[PDB]
This record gives C-alpha cells, structure tokens and sequence, in this order.
C-alpha cells in the first residue's frame, strides 16, 4: 500500500515539475520576517482569506538568493501532501514578487511553545510523527527541506502540521556543499564545510523533538562560535523528568557520525517509524487524521489573527 | 594536585611503571603533603564514565524484551578485557615450561651424564630471557585488568545514585540508608582487584592438559592417580565454596539492621545523653552482634577448610603418582625431583587459582544481578508542566497511604492571588493533604489542576552541608538585592550579627549547631527565595515567640509577597481573618469550607530559566607497636600462638633427624644431591599447619574483633559532646562498616596464610643450613634486599592507605544527607546539582585510590626484577664452574633458590598483611577518645554565678546569673526565639562546658558522679527521638514494666485510639525515624516517657511544640495532675501556658532576670505586650 502509494507520488510528481496585485487586500501583518512580508489578503470574486509573502528583487539579487527564491516558488508548486501548505497563485511584478498561500488561523508553534514552556511526551509524539510522515515523503521525491525550526510549523484549525517557508529547500541527487541555516539546528558535516546529503533532516528532526520536549535547545550558548564548537563536540546531557525510551530515541538521532545517523543506514525511515517511542501511533490513521488533536487552537473567524502576533 | 604524569609518559617508562618515583621519593623523607597528589587521568572522570555505560543500558532497555544488566558491561569493555586476558595466558605458559630448562641445568651436575652437560650453556642462554619475557608479559596486564574492574566499580555507583533520586515513596520504607550503606561499602574495594583473578577460570584446565602432556614423558601411564585425586579434592572444594556462599547470604540480612541502629542513636546522642540511656543502646546493639558473629564465625571454618588443600596435597599427590611406577620397576632419583617441580604448578594451578576464580565469578555476578534488580523499582511520575493556569482546582481527591482512606471528599478553589488557609486537630490530615498537592502521594480518586511550579516549607526542618547563605540561595544564580531583602524581611538579621563570619559560618550536617527557631526560619528563607506559582508552606510558626512569629507573618507572608497563591497551615485564630477561605479537617474528613465571615454563622518581580573537578579545596581534609596492642588485648591469642610454635619445634627436629640418618630406587653418591633438593621441594607440607592448629587461631582472632567493637562503641558513647561534633556522619558510617567488616573477614585468614608461608620458610633454611652451612651465607644477599625494598615502599605505602582509607567517608555524608532532604529536592527541582556534588566526591576518592595501586605495582615488579638479576647471576656462575666432574658449586648455589621462590611470595603477603592492618590503626584512635567527666527530696535549688559556652576558650552564651528556684515551684522559662534559654536548661545536665556552682537541696553538683547526678532530671527533649522498635521498647527500652502501667498512662496523654488504630497493639514496628506517627504524636509520646520516669526534677522544653489548643489541654491537665507534687521549669513560647506558674525568668542580652508576678513582666516590655492575641489578653487581665 504505502510503496505503491510513494510510486504513484513519484510518478506524478514529474509531469508538474516539468510544467511549472489588484485582488488582494491589506487587512492585516502576519510578520515580515527577512527581505519582504506577508500580509493578510482577502479574496474579492469568492470571499476566500489568503496569505500574500512579498520578496524583494534587489534584496534577491543582492543576498545572492537567486536560485533559491525560482526553486522554492516551484517545488511549492510542483508538492501536493496534505501536511503542506499549498500554493494556489503565482505574481511577477515590477517591483515585488508576490505569492498567495492558503490561510493558517491557528498561527505559529513558537508562540505555544514559549507561552507553554513545554509539551508533554505524548503531546510532542503528536507532532513527531506528522514531520516524520512529512520528511518520508519529502525524502521519496529526492527533495531537501534543511530548515526545520518551530518558526517555519503552523497549526491549522483541527490540530495538525501545516508546513511553510521551502526558501532553502532543493531538488538533488547525491551531495551538496551549500551553508545555510539556523546556528543550533546545523549538522556536524555542514558546520565542517564539507560535502552532506539527506542525512540533515534527522538531526533537525532530533533537535527538534528535544526543544519540544525540554522548552530549550541542547546546543546554545552566546556566540555563534560557541555554539559551532558545543554542535562539533557533540556532548549534550538530558534533563531528569526524560523517559529512558526517548533519551534512547534522541542519541540516536543526534549522533555525530554520519555513517550509523538513525534514519539513513540500511531502511531510511523503519528504523525510525517501528522504534519503542513510536509504539501507540497508528501511522494509517494519523495520515488520514483520524486521531484526536490533544491541543486544538482556537479560531474566531477567517478574520481573526489573534494567534498572531 | 595538578597534570597526572601518566598521560605524559612515554611507553618504555609506563612499561615499568617509572613514572611514580617521584612520589615515592617525595615521601620517604618526610610527610606526605597535599601537593603532591596529582589529577585523575581524563578517561577515569565520573562524568564521562557513568554516560558511557547509560548510554547502553537505555539502549538494552528500549531494545530488548528480556534485558540484561550484563550487555552494557559487555558492550563497553570486552576487547578490552580478553586482550589483557591474552597476555595473561602467556603469562601462565611460560611458568609451566621451567622444568624443562631448569631439570637439564640441575641434572648437568654429574660426571656420568655426558650428553646432558655438554650442550648445557644454551639451554642456560635459553633460561636467562625467559625469566625476563615472563616478568614483562605478566604485570601490566594485570594493572590493566585493575584499572577496567576500577571504571566498573564508578560507573555503577553513580548509575545507582542517579537512580536512586527518582524513587516512589511506596518504595522509599523498603529502602533504608543501612542497606544502600551495606550495597556500596561490601563492593568498595574487593570488587577492582577481583577483576585479575576473573581469567583463570578459562586458563587453568588449559593449564592442567599441558602439564598432564609433559608428565606422560616421564611417568607414562601411571600419572592420573594424582589427576583423580585432585579432581576429588577440587569437587570437594567446590561443595565448601556452595556452603559458605550459603552463610555470607543468610547473614547479610542483620547488618542493615545494626547499621540503621547504630547511626540513629549516633546521630541523637543530645537525647541519649539526656536520658541515660547510654547503657540500654549497648545491650541492643550486642543482642544483635552476637547471631553475627555466631554466623561469621562458622562461615570461617569452611574458608580455612577451602585455604589448606594446597599444603597438604603437595606430598600426596607426588607419592600416589610415582609409587606404583616405582614398584613395578626402579626408578633413578631424579625423576622424583622433576616430578616434584611438575606437581608444583599442577597444584598451584588446580587447588589456589581455579576455586578463587569460582567464587569471583559468583560474587561478581550475583552483585551485578541485585543492581540489575535495584534498578527496576517504581518510580515519581513528574507533575505536569503548564504556565497558563492561574488557579488551583480541587475536586473529589480520597487518597490511601496502603483500611481508613487518609483523606475523603476533599474539593477547594482558588485563584491567583488568594491565601487559603488550612487549620483543623493534631492528625487530621494537613500535612497528607501538602503530600498529595506535591504530587508524593498520588491520589486514588479525582484530580488535581495548577501551574506544576512549587516551593515547600516542609514542617521538619532540612539543613545539608554549607553556609547559611549556600542553604537560602540553595544552588541559584546569586542576587544582591533579593537575598538582602529576604534575609531581613525573615527578621534573621538579628541572629546573623551574633556570629563570628557574619553570613559565612559553616553548619554542619542537620545544623547542629543552630537552634530550633534560627533553623526554622532559614527553611523559609529558603521557601520564600525560589520563585514559583504556588507556596506551600507547612506551620513554620511553631517553634517562634509570638512577636517574631506576628512581625513575620505581617511583613514576609501577607506583604512582601502579597501577588502569590500562598497556602498557609495555621490554628490561630488571627490568621484565618486575615485568609479569604477556610478549610477545617477532622479525622480525614472536610468539616468546613467558606469564607472567614461565614465561620461566625512588587519586590519578587520574576525569574528566567558545578565544575565536576577538584581544585585545592576538596583534597585538604583527608590531612611497631599496633601489631602488640592488636595481639596483647585478647589473652587466649599469645597461648595458641606459643603453642603453635612448640609444634613447629618438635616438627623441625623430627625432619632433622630424620634426614640426617640416611632396592626400589637407584641412588649413589654421584647423585646423592638430589635428596636436599626433593625435601625443599617438599616441605610445604610436612611443616604445614593441621586443623589442630589452624581452627584454634581462626576462632580466637575472630573472638578479638568482638571485643574490639565493644571497646569502640563504649567509648563513643561516653564522649563528651564538645568532642563528637568534630566528627561527620560518613566517618562515623565508615567505621562502623567498613573498618569491623574487614577486621572480622578479611584479617584473619589472611594472617593465617602470612604466619605458614613464613614458618615453611624458616622452617626449611634452619633445617637445610645445619647439615652443611653454605645456603645461610649464600642466602644473605636477597633477603636482606628483600627487606630494604619492603621497608623503603612501605614508608610511603602506608601514608597512601590512610588518605585512600579517608577518602570514602564524603560518599556516605552525601548519601545519609541526600535521602533525608528527597522530597525538597524533588519538589525545588535541584537534583542535577546533587548529582553534581556527588561525581565530585567520587572523583575525590578515585584521585586516592589509584596512585595505591600504581605504587603497589611497581613495587611487586621491582622485587621479581631483584629476584630475575640474581637468579640469572647465580646461574651462569653455577654452570661455569662444572668444569668436567662434581659439580660442588652449583649443588649449594641452584638450591640456594629454591628457597627464595616461595620466600618472594611471602614478602608479598606481608605487604597485603600490613595494608590490612591500616584498619586497626584507625579502629584504635576512637577507644582512645577522651571521656566525659533518698537525695532528691524536695527540689530546692540554688545557682550562683553560672556562666556557660559550647567551647572552651570561646564565646560566652550567658554568665552571672543567681536565681534561686522554690520546691515544688513552677518557673516559666522565657525570651526570645535565640537567647540561651535552652541553654539555661541544658546547663544543669553539665552537657557543655561550664562553670560556676549548683546546689540542688543542699548537695553541690561537684559531690556527685555524673550518672548519678543526671538521675534526678527529667527531661522532655526540643529535638524528639525515636529509633526503630516496638511501640514497648521506645516507652522503656529496659523492660521494667509489663503491659498494666503502660497501659494506665498511655490513655492520659490522649495515646489510646492512636496505638491501637494499627494491626499490633503496643508492639508495632516503627520504622525509618518513626515516620508513621504525625509530628503532633510524637510530642504525646515524649510526655509519656516523662510520666513513667517519676523525678522530683522536671526540665519540659517545649511540652507543646505543634499542637493547637485543643489537644493543649491533655498537657496541661497531665502537668496539674501526674506529677503535681513535683517542681517544674517549663520553657515554652505559649503565653496560655504561662498562666500556671507562679515563678518567671526571662533571658535578655546574656543574663536572667527574675520576676514574681505575670502582671509586672507585661508592663515593663510594651512591643511584646502589644502583640498577644486578644483572646489571652482577656484570659489573663480581669
Ligand atoms: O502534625 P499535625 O499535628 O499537624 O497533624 P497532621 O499533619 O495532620 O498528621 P498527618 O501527617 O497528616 O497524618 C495523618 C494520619 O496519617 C497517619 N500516617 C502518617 N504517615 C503515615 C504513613 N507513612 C507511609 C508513607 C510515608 C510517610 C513518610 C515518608 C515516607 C512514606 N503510613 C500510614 N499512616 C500514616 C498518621 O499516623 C496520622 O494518623
Ligand atoms: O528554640 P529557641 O527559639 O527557643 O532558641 P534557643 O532555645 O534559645 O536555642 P539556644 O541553644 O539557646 O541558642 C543560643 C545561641 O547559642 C548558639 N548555639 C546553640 N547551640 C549551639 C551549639 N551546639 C553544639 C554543641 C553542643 C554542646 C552541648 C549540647 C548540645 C550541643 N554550638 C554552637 N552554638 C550553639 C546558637 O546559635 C544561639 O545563637
Ligand atoms: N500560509 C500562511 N498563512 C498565514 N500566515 C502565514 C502563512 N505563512 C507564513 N505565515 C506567517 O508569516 C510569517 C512569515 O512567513 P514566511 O513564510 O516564513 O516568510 P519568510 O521570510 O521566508 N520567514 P523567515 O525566513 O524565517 O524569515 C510567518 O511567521 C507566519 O506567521
Ligand atoms: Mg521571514
Ligand atoms: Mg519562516
Ligand atoms: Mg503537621
Ligand atoms: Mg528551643
């Protein structure tokens, strides 16, 4: 089922990767974030509320962002999974490119997080399993996300994942030498310089799970060049209120060694998925969001954005 | 200590060991100081150890259906172990192959065997470096073999007290410190120098089919009568290993018991002291040494049965063996002695080395099983985490603490903001209801909802190690303002300009030093400095005056942090009209909930969200005729000893004459040297000790210890107190453990063994010298090195074994101090700080332990290097001279060696003797502590000018006081939370060091002995005592009454429905402190000990400490009518109870004042006047 599933996904993936402002309003600011913002747009000819980031051509040009601003506007594209956010229309002007993303009421997982402190075992197993499901996917189409963070996960209304910002994502086969990303989730062989693959994914994925689970990163110090060395050293300790089974689960998934990183050596995501932490999570169901929400945000209408900041 | 110089030497120095000259040469000539210890090496650090082993038990526990302790063991250091092991062997190997050189080198002393010596320098050449490969290839692994049994020993230990901070309280009753004590102290040492004996399991029947092999060349078929006798003797020995592992297990179970016992009245001597009970304790704890010894004492048969096989086998396994082959044909003498040098290592190798590696394997194994089971308890669920709830919610809460449900249908609400204030009678259940709250006794029913973030005042007060500052801070970020403003708003200020170092005093373990209020109020220092939602505090105005107590409650708990969610424990009935809602329990159920007026009908802003090595500090407290005084205190020793040696004496002259007065066996005077040879190699059992002599000797140094435990614990019991608070808890642990488990095991078989290889020696130079005196001369080189050596590493050895021997007491301090504060440290949330602290006394230990280890190694290869140098000497000059007949020279030289073969191995138990013995030596330094020091009739009593201090040339606490006390007067005691008071009352028991005169009806205090002295005084102690045992026992434990009048004051002081609500009545077993009692129970228990002790002198220290007035009653009705007749000084903080004396003293700036009326005392202070409750105000004014 799943196989023949990840084959037809493939499949018609390729037929969309080789085909790839006077409607929209200003109501309101859901964050700029870096060259650009996203505003809040409203459909005049429906009544549909739509997201709108704008990206800044000279700041394109400028950051030398070139490549990864066309790639990210058509792997948006070209994806369809029901975790990811969908894009429905594309803008070139003069100024600004604009693109319009469907709307996310229940705002960010960062905003929870802190207001929290921090999730419960089951409770961040919930959202474990989702990213999981997500990067299999991902990984079957050969594309890389490499900027997972809790700032990038919205959370729609009945619960669940919605994934955004594929800024720094690409499509590739084999090795990549590229640096990019948040100081705390980079890898060992990015921090290196040297030439890493897929593999970056599940140690974004470990940190992750030990942020959700614990209310602060593993690897964090003052400076940026402190922080390489803590990430290059590898050394990290748990704090007490953690279960046996999930310090298990996070060592082998922060591992410094690329060769046995969990969820790359011999199976790819069945070490991971059939691991004890996992044991009470009905992936058939889950995909298909069968299961209860254990937080379920509350909306106040398409207007409302009092999730956002 | 600074740079461990192992990581920094090179490989040719490390093979020898070289690198730990220096310390030794540092250290011959004068003390041992603390610089010269150096750091532990990287890899041995705690930290980095104990995560390489979690690493994989969580991995075996997440992974396997049926996990197994021993895999992460394996998984971590098996390579290691077997290439180790591989060197070994070879070890073993080239120890077995000598006689084949070394019976063709001997056998070249004779004119006739022509081929045999003309070939003879190579096989000497040969010889010459096998000596050296053997020595090389032997050592280092077997230090290596130490080092590993060493990172197993700390792994373990800090997984098992990382665990144990997570236990469930159901658990924690079955968990004494004496049994947690009794796990870590029999595995101390024992378990890292077992590891080198481990191998030989695998080792010794490859050993045995090689030397069966080679005895086939000379005896043919004939051999395996000596391989079944030895197979016979090895089953039997292994049937003595199943027994005497059948009495180690059934005796462990009572040590826990002595222990437990021991350190709670150690810990309580102020209340032992008080009541002279320091006779009673003895008997307790002799009643239980004695089924100890009976089973200890038994065991040792068995191990002297298992440690003699070796000696006696050695003639008969020669003579069943070569007998019959003699007896079908002759046979030449040398076969006999090659035989002889074959059946040495047989014996060595199946009867010494095999069942010691057995039963290694089976004390290894079994300890490693009971962590694997200690490691698989239930464990404290944490509360859930969660910011936003601003409001705690009870509801329908019944919880069970195993009957009777403690707590039934209990519901409340409130929001931020509000006090609640709990009140309700002694054992209602106010404090369970703080237990469930925290989350320690989990509820059956309902649920609980609030934030998850909490500080606890806990009603027995929690003082670890430190300053005062280090205990209010308690392991935060320190702030200047916060804790200026905590410390004064607590009115602690006063009491800090008393001391010496101001806010840097050092307190002790429990704070000792302290009294009850200061410590009080430190507890909720520390309470009110963490930040948190919801404050929990339990009664801490128990032990404070009533202006201190008002002053506080006004300024601390209603305004410095008027924006919490407090819940304060009270029954006052002025605190409930400041609180919004009321909650009144009885006998488990709410009897009341509603608002006080229904009864009738931005200092603490916020807060955000240690070195593990040791520096200086850490390693500065750890800073022949012992032999006579060990043997001269038991007098049956010097008997068995003076006989022991007559035997020796005639067995000595009967060898001797038989070997002077001397078919089947071809002998003639060319070859008549052998017979020299074949005695020397046979001796170990014709002087060899018979169980006529060996059981008596066993037996009597086993009845030594007994003594040696009384004498100790005699004489800390008679100490004066000034004296006992220079020790720790952890010494007093060690001591009492370690130091009386080693002298009733390990020292006396081991003296056994010393004392027989050491007459074997003797006996055979004396017997082999007389006949032709040549070997005594050529033997004096050696021996005397064989001394100088010893004696230059034992100059430093022993001052090693002392700081090692120190080095283990801070393990136990920390772990007797960790279980008593578990539920402030889970509820604060600091355990990784402990954790911490903990690491950093096991690397303080390590940094002693293996520098004894390296130094020991290096002298145990020294002396085979001594023994190599002059063995391959002698040879070569005894070969040059056999220049073509008779040999002369070599006949003396090659058996001057003989003798030093087995006389090496005895220097080497020597020093095994001598390292034992640093126990003895630190068991004696506690006798020799100094010693402390019808007539009642009336009560009269007169003082005159008494001045006292808690030591001598230090601070005077009081002085100049001259009240004189009515009979059958009642005095109230009073003053200030901290004045003296107690003092005043302590003083008279003459418990500190004191001056001046005393005069109780009309005798003075100096015309008495102590014991008698103390007699007159009945005591009702601050600090309640009670020690595990029976309800019966803790009312007397010297059985003078039986059952009616216990019974017949028990139901006065209100201990009816209290004793008999549990399955035995007047004989359940309290345990761990008597926890099962409430605290305002324990106070009724001290008042009835008090009423069965009738003295005419009563000296009550806060009769009534937590109970509200509605038990108060029950006190002063037993005060009015009990003992009415007798005079009392009742030091209370009570104003009620001062409504009944008529006498009054109060203590101010260091001095007594004495007044005869209640209403003069009021008028004269008007702070304290005006702070009394309305409701005594009225009851004392008319
Ligand atoms: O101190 P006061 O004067 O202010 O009164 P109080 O605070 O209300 O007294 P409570 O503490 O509420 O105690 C209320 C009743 O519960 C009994 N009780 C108390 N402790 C009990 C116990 N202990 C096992 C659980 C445990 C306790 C401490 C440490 C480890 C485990 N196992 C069983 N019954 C236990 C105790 O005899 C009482 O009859
Ligand atoms: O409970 P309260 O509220 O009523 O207070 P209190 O009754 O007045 O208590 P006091 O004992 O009178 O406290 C008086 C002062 O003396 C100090 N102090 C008190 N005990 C001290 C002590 N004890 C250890 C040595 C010892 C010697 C003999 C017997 C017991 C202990 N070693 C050293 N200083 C000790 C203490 O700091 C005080 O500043
Ligand atoms: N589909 C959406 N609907 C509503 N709000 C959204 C949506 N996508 C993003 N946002 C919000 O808009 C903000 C910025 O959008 P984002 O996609 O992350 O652009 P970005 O510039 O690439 N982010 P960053 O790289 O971290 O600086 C986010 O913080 C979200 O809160
Ligand atoms: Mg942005
Ligand atoms: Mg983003
Ligand atoms: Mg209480
Ligand atoms: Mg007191």
């Amino acid at each position: 089922s799943v196989k023949e599933f990840l084959a037809k996904a493939k499949e018609d993936f390729l037929k969309k990767w080789e085909n790839p402002l006077d409607q929209f309003e200003r109501i309101k600011t859901l964050g700029t974030g870096s060259f650009g913002r996203v505003m809040l747009v409203k459909h005049m000819e429906t009544g549909n509320h739509y997201a709108m980031k704008i990206l800044d051509k000279q700041k394109v040009v400028k950051l030398k962002q070139i490549e990864h601003t066309l790639n990210e506007k058509r792997i948006l594209q070209a994806v369809n999974f029901p975790f990811l956010v969908k894009l429905e229309f594309s803008f070139k002007d003069n100024s600004n490119l604009y693109m319009v993303m469907e709307y996310v009421p229940g705002g960010e997982m960062f905003s929870h997080l802190r207001r929290i402190g921090r999730f419960s075992e089951p409770h961040a197993r919930f959202y474990a399993a989702q990213i999981v499901l997500t990067f299999e996917y991902l990984h079957s189409l050969d594309l890389i996300y490499r900027d997972l963070k809790p700032e990038n996960l919205l959370i729609d209304q009945q619960g669940y994942i919605q994934v955004t910002d594929f800024g720094f994502a690409k499509r590739v086969k084999g090795r990549t030498w590229t640096l990019c990303g948040t100081p705390e989730y980079l890898a060992p062989e990015i921090i290196l310089s040297k030439g890493y693959n897929k593999a970056v994914d599940w140690w974004a994925l470990g940190v992750l799970i030990y942020e959700m689970a614990a209310g602060y990163p593993p690897f964090f110090a003052d400076q940026p060049i402190q922080i390489y060395e803590k990430i290059v050293s590898g050394k990290v300790r748990f704090p007490s209120h953690f279960s046996s089974d999930l310090k298990d689960l996070l060592r082998n998934l922060l591992q410094v060694d690329l060769t046995k990183r969990f969820g790359n050596l011999k199976n790819g995501v069945n070490d991971i998925k059939n691991h004890k932490w996992f044991a009470t999570t009905d992936w058939i169901a889950i995909y298909q969001r069968k299961v209860e929400a254990p937080f379920i945000p509350k909306f106040k209408g398409p207007g409302d954005t009092s999730n956002f900041d | 200590m600074q740079r461990s110089p192992l990581e920094k030497a090179s490989v040719v120095s490390k093979l020898f060991f070289s690198w730990t000259r220096p310390i030794l040469r540092k250290g011959y000539r004068q003390r041992l100081e603390l610089s010269d210890i150096y750091q532990i090496p990287s890899v041995d650090s705690a930290d980095n150890l104990s995560e390489k082993l979690e690493r994989e038990w969580d991995r075996e526990l997440a992974s396997k259906k049926n996990p197994k302790l021993i895999n992460a063991l394996r998984r971590c250091f098996f390579w290691r172990f077997m290439f180790y092991g591989i060197f070994l062997y070879l070890g073993e190997v080239t120890k077995a192959v000598q006689p084949l050189l070394l019976g063709r080198i001997i056998a070249s002393y004779d004119p006739d065997n022509k081929e045999e010596r003309s070939i003879a320098i190579y096989l000497g050449i040969g010889l010459c470096l096998l000596f050296i490969v053997r020595t090389l290839l032997l050592h280092p692994a077997i230090f290596g073999l130490h080092h590993i049994g060493m990172q197993m020993r700390i792994a373990m230990f800090s997984l098992i007290y990382k665990k144990t901070l997570k236990l469930s309280s159901r658990v924690l009753d079955k968990i004494s410190i004496g049994q947690l004590v009794s796990l870590l102290s029999n595995n101390l040492n024992k378990f890292d120098e077992g590891l080198a004996l481990a191998h030989f399991v695998w080792i010794a029947p490859l050993q045995v089919a090689l030397l069966m092999g080679l005895i086939w060349e000379l005896l043919q078929a004939s051999a395996f009568c000596g391989l079944g006798f030895l197979i016979v003797l090895a089953l039997f020995q292994a049937g003595l290993g199943r027994m005497m592992m059948k009495y180690r297990d059934q005796r462990a179970g009572k040590i826990s018991e002595r222990l437990v016992i021991t350190s709670e009245m150690i810990e309580n001597i102020q209340s032992v002291k008080a009541y002279c009970w320091e006779e009673a304790m003895e008997k307790m704890i002799e009643n239980l040494r004695q089924t100890e010894l009976k089973l200890t004492r038994k065991a040792a048969y068995v191990r002297y049965f298992n440690s003699s096989a070796f000696f006696f086998s050695g003639f008969f396994v020669v003579f069943l063996s070569v007998l019959p082959y003699a007896l079908i044909k002759g046979i030449i003498l040398r076969k006999i002695f090659t035989t002889i040098s074959f059946c040495i290592v047989l014996r060595m190798a199946v009867t010494r080395q095999f069942p010691w590696a057995v039963q290694t394997w089976y004390d290894s194994l079994g300890a490693i099983n009971k962590i694997q089971d200690f490691l698989q308890k239930q464990e404290y669920k944490t509360l859930e985490y969660n910011l936003t709830t601003t409001e705690v919610v009870m509801e329908n809460v019944t919880a069970f603490w195993e009957g009777t449900p403690v707590l039934k249908d209990i519901n409340f609400k409130i929001e931020r903001g509000q006090l609640l204030a709990v009140a309700g009678s002694t054992g209602a259940g106010k404090t369970s209801l703080l237990m469930v709250i925290m989350g320690e006794l989990e509820p059956s029913e309902g649920k609980i909802k609030h934030s998850g973030r909490i500080s606890f005042c806990s009603q027995f007060s929690w003082i670890m190690p430190g300053t005062i500052k280090e205990n209010i801070i308690f392991g935060v970020s320190y702030d200047e303002y916060r804790y200026r403003s905590v410390i004064k708003a607590c009115q602690l200020e006063e009491d800090i300009s008393k001391f010496a170092e101001k806010d840097n005093i050092v307190l002790g373990e429990g704070g000792i030093t302290l009294s009850g209020g200061q410590r009080a109020r430190i507890s909720l220092a520390r309470a009110v400095y963490k930040d948190a939602d919801l404050y929990l505090l339990d009664s801490p105005f128990g032990y404070l005056d009533v202006l201190t107590e008002k002053e506080i409650f006004e300024s601390c708990v209603c305004k410095l942090m008027a924006n919490k969610t407090r819940i304060l424990v009270t029954s006052k009935m002025e605190h409930l009209k400041k609180a919004d809602k009321i909650l009144i329990l009885h006998e488990g159920s709410s009897y009341f909930y509603g608002t006080f007026s229904e009864l009738q009908n931005d200092i603490y802003s916020r807060r955000l969200s240690i070195s593990e090595e040791i520096n200086e500090e850490d390693l500065k407290e750890c800073f022949w005729n012992t032999y006579l005084r060990y043997i001269t205190v038991h007098k049956s020793l010097i008997f068995v000893l003076i006989w022991c040696l007559v035997i020796f004496l005639a067995e000595v002259a009967a060898s001797l004459v038989v070997l002077w007065l001397l078919y089947a066996v071809i002998i003639t005077s060319t070859s008549s040297y052998y017979v020299f040879y074949i005695y020397v190699g046979v001796a170990d059992t014709l002087l060899a000790m018979g169980f006529f002599r060996g059981l008596p000797l066993v037996h009597t140094l086993i009845t030594v210890s007994k003594i040696l435990h009384h004498k100790m614990l005699h004489s800390v019991l008679q100490a004066p107190m000034s004296t006992l608070n220079t020790l720790k808890a952890g010494g007093i642990l060690n001591r009492f453990s370690k130091d009386i488990a080693i002298l009733d095991d390990l020292l006396p078989l081991t003296i056994f063994d010393f004392i027989q290889l050491l007459l074997i020696v003797i006996g055979a130079i004396a017997v082999v010298a007389v006949l032709q005196p040549y070997i005594f001369v050529a033997t004096v080189p050696v021996i005397v090195a064989f001394i100088m050596l010893r004696a230059y590493f034992l100059q430093t050895s022993q001052q090693l074994k002392q700081l090692e021997s120190e080095g283990r007491s801070p393990i136990f301090t920390h772990l007797v101090t960790s279980l008593k504060g578990l539920w402030t440290l889970r509820a604060f949330g600091r355990q990784p700080y402990f954790e911490t602290l903990f690491h950093k006394a096991l690397n303080l230990h390590t940094a002693n332990w293996f520098l004894y280890l390296s130094t020991l190694r290096w002298f145990q290869m020294r002396i085979e290097m001594i023994f190599v140098i002059f063995f391959i000497a002698v040879t070569f000059i005894s070969i040059l001279t056999t220049g073509e007949g008779e040999g002369r020279v070599g006949i003396i030289l090659t058996l001057a060696m003989n003798i030093m073969s087995t006389l090496q191995w005895a220097v080497n138990s020597s020093i095994d003797v001598d390292s034992l013995m640093r126990s003895v030596s630190r068991v004696f330094k506690f006798i020799d502590m100094p010693t402390e020091g019808i007539w009642p009739s009336g009560g009269q009593m007169t003082v005159k000018d008494l001045t006292a201090k808690y030591t001598e040339g230090g601070n005077a606490i009081l002085e100049n006081i001259s009240f004189s006390i009515s009979p059958g007067q009642r005095v109230g005691l009073l003053g200030r939370t901290g004045s003296g008071k107690s003092t005043l009352l302590s003083a008279f028991l003459r418990l500190l060091n004191t001056e001046g005169e005393i005069q109780i009806d009309g005798v003075s205090w100096d015309s008495i002995t102590l014991q008698q002295w103390r007699k007159a005084f009945g005591v009702i102690p601050q600090k309640v005592f009670i020690f595990s045992g029976t309800f019966r026992k803790n009312l007397d434990p010297y059985e003078q009454w039986s059952d009616q009048e216990i019974w017949k004051v028990a139901d006065e002081v209100g201990l009816r429905s209290v004793i008999e609500q549990f399955p035995g009545k007047l004989d359940f077993v309290l345990v761990d402190g008597g926890c099962v009692l409430s605290h305002g129970h324990k106070q009724l228990m001290c008042l009835a000990r008090s009423v069965l002790s009738k003295a005419k002198i009563l000296l009550l220290d806060q009769p009534s400490a937590h109970l509200d007035p509605v038990t108060y009653q029950i006190i002063r009705r037993t005060l009015k009518q009990a003992f009415a007749d007798c005079t009392v000084i009742l030091c209370e903080h009570r104003i009620e109870a001062m409504l009944e004396c008529q006498q009054f003293l109060v203590i101010e700036e260091n001095k007594v004042r004495q007044y005869d009326s209640i209403q003069k005392l009021l008028n004269e202070r008007s702070l304290f006047r005006q702070a009394i409750s309305p409701s005594d105000r009225v009851k004392l004014f008319p």
